[PDB]
């Protein structure tokens, strides 16, 4: 994208506050709690100041900078996109399980993923994506061998580089690949957000394999959900216990928070640790916690 | 502001 100014970053925040504005409509019942876009929006402005803050004078380096560029950009035209859903879905924005309200939650969602992504990247305000930790051993080798130190790359480029080590079957099942990981919806693939992907579906050695037996073929998978539609999703299921469905959690990205309904009426979300999601499952459907995925009557069998 | 989900374990 463009180099980045001050002029950009000030119509970005002008573009923040209106859907502010837009949020606090009381018709909304938005509930305080993670993702709250209440919350990310004034907060991703105080990141920014922040980042600003500590390249006074060295402004141009900072608008220079490829990550930051794409952020920004993708920033400026996610604002946007909430704006137009405001006024294109008028009335329908109020009307619970509608899209457009849906599609107000996905972008909540998005804004958490964005604030985390930037911080992941812009710590404490100064830019350090090229020394950048990726948690899994072998996912590290793997981006560093073929991006070196870069930040974030084009989809297409990542595409290609993950196919020569972890051949993808076919374009349906690189555009499932590609909702997965690209967690900011900006068409590129931050050393972030690839940091996330092979944390949740590792082992690395059969990535793939574990993404479309969690993910691409299990029922229990819900993509780009929160916390709180887990909860109204298995309502339904609260008279059968053993129901369970499992997503990415907001707040501790990188984990699993799986949804369950427990035999005593009660509707809870746990995330796994010491233990990747296979071994969770597993273990929780010997227990007779994770019996049916999105409360049907089969469950996949991952002990293979 | 937002208060915390409530996850269990
Ligand atoms: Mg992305």
């Amino acid at each position: 994208p463009g180099t980045v100014d001050k002029k950009m970053v000030e119509k970005c925040w002008k573009l923040m506050d209106k859907v502010v504005r837009l949020c606090q409509n009381p018709k909304l019942a938005l509930k305080n709690s993670p993702p709250y876009i209440l919350d990310l929006l004034p907060d991703t402005y105080q990141h920014l100041r922040t980042i600003l803050s500590r390249y006074e004078g060295k402004m141009e380096t900072l608008g220079e900078n490829e990550y930051f560029r794409v952020f920004m950009e993708n920033l400026m035209k996610k604002t946007k996109q909430t704006i137009s859903l405001f006024k294109e879905g008028k009335e329908r924005m109020y009307e619970e399980n509608s899209q457009p309200r849906r599609n107000l939650t996905k972008l909540s969602l998005i804004f958490s993923h964005m604030l985390a992504e930037l911080k992941g990247i812009f710590p404490s305000g100064l830019f350090q994506g090229d020394t950048f930790r990726i948690t899994k051993a072998d996912a590290a080798e793997f981006w560093r061998k073929a991006f070196g130190e870069k930040t974030i790359v084009p989809w297409k480029s990542f595409r290609q580089a993950l196919h020569e080590v972890h051949p993808i079957s076919s374009g349906l099942e690189a555009m499932a690949l590609k909702s997965t990981i690209d967690l900011t919806c900006n068409d590129y693939i931050s050393v972030f957000e690839f940091d996330i992907f092979t944390r949740l579906f590792q082992p690395w050695s059969s990535l793939l394999r574990n993404w479309n037996s969690l993910a691409v073929t299990h029922p229990g998978y819900m993509a780009f959900l929160t916390y709180d539609e887990v909860k109204a999703r298995l309502q339904k299921f609260i008279h059968k216990p053993g129901s369970y469905i499992f997503r990415l959690s907001c707040t501790r990205l990188g984990q699993w928070a799986i949804g369950y309904v427990t035999a005593d009426g009660n509707i809870l979300q746990t995330i796994p640790h010491n233990k990747p999601l296979f071994q969770a499952l597993i273990d929780g459907f010997r227990e007779g916690f994770y019996l049916f995925p999105d409360g049907r009557n089969q469950n996949p069998d991952l002990t293979g | 502001r937002a208060v915390e989900n409530q996850y269990s374990f």
